[PDB]
């Protein structure tokens, strides 16, 4: 649903 | 399974920097990135950055972006990260804590969340940012007694006088001991060194029987003790 | 900018509902992490993505988020429960993740307890190294607040004296610890020496001597 940030450079919408 | 080790406490003078390391085991090293946050004494938690394990991409804080740098080694399954110009409110605690998520989306895949993946901390190491030397303790074992027994239970332990800088573990017949221990907090004497006891409740009855050692560790100094407690002659 | 804030305490009665809430802007489309730090430990993850709990948490435990507002809730509160929790989530526009200040739960109701107090003399192997240490321990006392007197035979001592100021134990009580720095010759000079422990209407004294 919300937003899920990885590391540096890598997030998932 | 999944560990994360760090280097051990040390002290530093102003001016100078250190570099902590933080080493993975039980997971793949490259698909997951380390935070750093540090806490400073009776203050709350502050991210300082994170770096991926793979591509060593690094992303610092807004505060510590002049002085703090972070590396990894690919082959060592190692992160680590390096804060210059040193002052006293940089003596604090220093932890590394594994990503929450792990790296799904560089592979060919079409969507897929990346699921949690746990909360896994390292010990933390503490940096203790001032111009007085280091010490290594002196281990003293503190005897059952009659006038120190409460029943079936007697209480012995072990001093340890006089070191810089914190911190001190103890542990009890090499760590096969752990019920009954209490590790007092160190206190700050007047010569600026560091004195702490650590007690275990034991049965009375056992005295003739069971043998206490108390395991000192004072990484700063590289010096570990090791201290057998008996019943006195009296 | 941008920032996470919360309350600096929190009182709660023992089996009632505990609320902390951290607001931020970020947070209708950013997740919210919490995390318990009780005294003298390494702070515990006990909310991921606004209302999960990591597999080990008790489910009194829950979270919610709803427009600017995060919100972890205790329900029916222990005394264990008493420690700091942390917000956490990210900064979008600074490209950084974020704690917030931090919020102390307090847990009132808690009774008053003596204090335990054990004495040990300087051990033979510091008398013959020169040095005297006695060493008085002080320990499930509530509240954390203490008074240490040392005595030799009847008289107060006037110097030599290191006292700890009162930490948690990980059973919510208090413990402190009291030091005497003594000379080999004022040890053996005296009859006893005496650790007097005061705490609100209550007084444990042990004494020990020279064998």
């Amino acid at each position: 649903r919300k937003r899920i940030h990885i590391g540096p450079g890598r997030a998932f919408y | 399974q999944v560990q994360l080790v760090q280097s051990g406490a040390e002290v530093k003078k102003p001016g100078a920097s250190v570099k902590v390391s933080c080493e993975a085991s039980g997971y793949t090293f490259a698909k997951f990135a380390i935070h750093w946050v540090r806490q400073a004494p009776r203050q709350g938690l502050e991210w300082m950055g994170w770096i991926n394990g793979d591509d060593g991409k690094t992303e610092y804080s807004q505060k510590f972006q002049d002085r703090v740098t972070m590396t990894r080694d690919t082959s060592a399954s190692t992160v680590y990260m390096e804060l210059s110009s040193l002052r006293s409110e940089d003596t604090a605690l220093y932890y590394c804590a594994r990503a929450m998520y792990p790296d799904t989306v560089t592979g060919n895949d079409n969507p897929a969340p990346p699921p949690f993946e746990g909360d896994y901390w390292g010990q933390g190491t503490l940096v203790t940012v001032s111009s007085a030397s280091t010490k290594g303790p002196s281990v003293f074992p503190l005897a059952p007694s009659s006038k120190s027994t409460s029943g079936g239970t007697a209480a012995l332990g072990c001093l340890v006088k006089d070191y810089f800088p914190e911190p001190v573990t103890v542990s009890w017949n090499s760590g096969a001991l752990t019920s009954g221990v209490h590790t007092f907090p160190a206190v700050l004497q007047s010569s600026g060194l560091y004195s702490l006891s650590s007690v275990v409740t034991v049965p009375s009855s056992s005295l003739g029987t069971q043998t206490y050692i108390c395991n000192v560790n004072h990484k700063p100094s590289n010096t570990k003790v090791d201290k057998r407690v008996e019943p006195k002659s009296c | 900018s941008y920032e996470l804030t919360q309350p600096p305490s929190v009182s709660v009665s023992p089996g009632q509902t505990a609320r902390i809430t951290c607001s931020g802007d970020a947070l209708p489309k950013e997740y919210a992490y919490w995390y318990q730090q009780k005294s003298g430990q390494a702070p515990v993850l006990v909310i991921y993505e606004d209302t999960r709990r990591p597999s080990g948490i008790p489910e009194r435990f829950s979270g919610s988020s709803s427009g600017t507002m995060a919100t972890l809730t205790v329900s029916g509160a222990h005394v264990d429960d008493e420690a700091d929790y942390y917000c956490y989530s990210r900064d979008t526009s600074a490209n950084q993740w974020v704690f917030g200040g931090g919020t102390k739960l307090t847990v009132l109701g808690q009774p008053k307890a003596a204090p335990s107090v054990t004495l040990f003399p300087p051990s033979s192997e510091e008398l013959q190294a020169n040095k005297a240490t006695l060493v008085c321990l002080i320990s499930d006392f509530y509240p954390g607040a203490v008074t240490v007197a040392w005595k030799a035979d009847s008289s107060p001592v006037k110097a030599g004296v290191e006292t700890t100021t009162p930490s948690k134990q990980s059973n919510n009580k208090y413990a402190a610890s009291s030091y005497l720095s003594l000379t080999p010759e004022q040890w053996k000079s005296h009859r006893s020496y005496s650790c007097q422990v005061t705490h609100e209407g209550s007084t444990v004294e042990k004494t020990v001597a020279p064998t």
